[PDB]
């Protein structure tokens, strides 16, 4: 039974898995992610430029 | 309290929180927002439970 | 490198409450790892999660220990023994997971005995399936012809007693069989008379 | 486009070679022997992948 409580938790922590992909540290990992892959988009660009 | 010895300001976006100030958070701070966002929501879990 | 970071810190946080679980549940290590992957990869692709699929099935369970489990079954057929693998229809589509696989006479008689009729096993020509079940440790639920897709059961080692109970004609058609003298040994003949 | 057309099928975990794969398959028979093409069925339609 014991273990039957901990799955349903489980299952029902997808929520929890959505709700962390827009907490603080994500967030700013992503933010910073993008601006790499936008600063080297933005150096072709100037080279196209 | 490590937010404020940092020199930081902790927003709260509900239950997920935030640190805003001057360029990156170091690399303790983020991890200490990080591991206490995640107890948070993972007691929220435990409350559903 | 966005999906490879929903699988990182999908384990990441998945470890701190997968611990205590792992702590006080040692024996279910294959099936929370599992989980954990399954999680890992619903976080990362975005696929649907099965709430059935994912759910462990409760076969028994033991108030007891005096006595021991007795499975008396002498309807021995392989859906009345191996248990049942039911379907759900779902627009004419045939489905099905773990939480609906039924316990036959074998997944109630562990740590305990199970009494078949040897005329039953003959009769129903399941003596071949239970003995690949005793010897390989191999319970497979019954399925149904016409739905292909079935679950792959992974061999269960069987730590049952059985006890086959019949008339000595019922067994000279099951001796002749070398891997019955190899399976059973101890006979446990009633004089038909007494002093 | 049908991800499930596409996929490179598992078959086989990695070992050390020592010990070497040993399958025993006392059930000798033809789907557990060759392998099995398992369908979908859709409406009274089987559909593969």
């Amino acid at each position: 039974i014991h273990l039957a409580e901990a799955v349903e938790g489980l299952l029902l922590e997808v929520n929890r898995l959505d709700e962390l992909f827009r907490q603080g540290s994500f967030l700013r990992e992503k933010t910073q992610l993008e601006a790499r892959f936008k600063e080297a988009r933005e150096q072709q660009l100037e080279a196209l430029r | 309290r490590e937010a404020q010895e940092a020199g930081f300001a902790l927003s709260t976006n509900g239950e997920r929180l935030e640190l805003t100030g001057p360029g990156p958070v170091p690399a303790e701070l983020s991890a200490r927002l990080e591991e206490v966002t995640l107890g948070s929501l993972a007691a929220s879990a435990e409350l559903e439970v | 490198a966005l999906r490879r970071l929903r699988r990182d810190w999908a384990l990441h946080y998945l470890n701190n409450r997968f611990e205590p679980l792992f702590q006080r549940f040692p024996q279910a290590r294959a099936y929370l790892e599992a989980l954990r992957a399954r999680l890992a990869r619903y976080a990362e692709t975005g696929e649907p999660l099965d709430p059935a699929q994912w759910r462990p099935n409760l076969l028994t369970s033991s108030s007891s220990g005096t006595p021991p489990p007795i499975v008396y079954e002498p309807y021995a057929t392989a859906p009345r023994l191996f248990g049942r693998l039911d379907y759900l229809v779902d627009r004419g589509v045939w489905s099905t997971n773990v939480s609906l696989i039924r316990p036959g006479a074998v997944h109630r008689a562990q740590g305990g005995y199970l009494i078949l009729d040897a005329l039953s096993l003959k009769r129903e020509g399941t003596w071949e399936a239970f003995k690949r079940a005793l010897r390989n440790g191999q319970v497979e639920p019954v399925t149904e012809p016409q739905a292909p897709a079935g679950l792959e059961v992974e061999p269960f080692p069987i730590q049952m007693q059985v006890i086959l109970v019949g008339t000595p004609e019922a067994f000279e058609g099951l001796e002749e069989d070398p891997a019955f003298s190899e399976l059973f040994r101890i006979r446990a003949e009633f004089s038909p008379t007494l002093p």
